[PDB]
């Protein structure tokens, strides 16, 4: 299958799509989830990472997850704590 | 590059890769010679699925 057909099928598998955010600075959006239910947006690059997300986080909550990104460099460590305090959030 | 191109490389980055030669996908998590292999049979559910793989993600 083409590209847009294997994404779709990672947006199915993890059910997680990665969007444009909002924000000019934290210009990617992920999506957790089968509505607009949990987003979280970060920046590709810099000091500070961590954006906007639905449901919002307490700053020790954003905090940790800066440090996923920043320090460990960690992608999948970020979207995993990122998704269970989302969903836990709801 | 186009906009696929790349979110396709950042699912990859996350050690989840397509095997549909297989019609499975693998697992990577650790890059130490072990990795989860999930078979992409309509038999398990989506629900399932997802959340499995999280959980490999997760360790
Ligand atoms: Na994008």
């Amino acid at each position: 299958m083409n590209d847009a057909a294997e994404v779709a099928l990672y947006e199915r598998l993890l059910q997680l799509r990665v969007l444009p955010g909002a924000s000019d600075v934290h210009d990617v959006r992920f999506v957790f989830g089968d509505d607009s239910r949990c987003w979280i947006e970060v920046a590709m690059h810099g000091d500070h990472v961590i954006g906007n997300s639905h449901p919002a986080l307490d700053p020790k909550s954003r905090a940790t997850l800066e440090h996923v990104l920043t320090v460990q460099g960690d992608l999948a460590a970020f979207l995993v704590v990122a998704r269970d305090m989302l969903l836990a959030s709801l | 590059a186009n906009e696929n191109i790349l979110k396709l490389k950042l699912y990859r980055s996350l050690g989840v890769i397509l095997d549909l030669e297989n019609d499975q996908v693998l697992i990577n998590r650790k890059n130490d010679g072990n990795i989860d292999i999930l078979p992409l049979d309509n038999n398990l559910s989506d629900f399932y699925k997802t959340k499995y793989i999280w959980e490999r993600l997760g360790k």
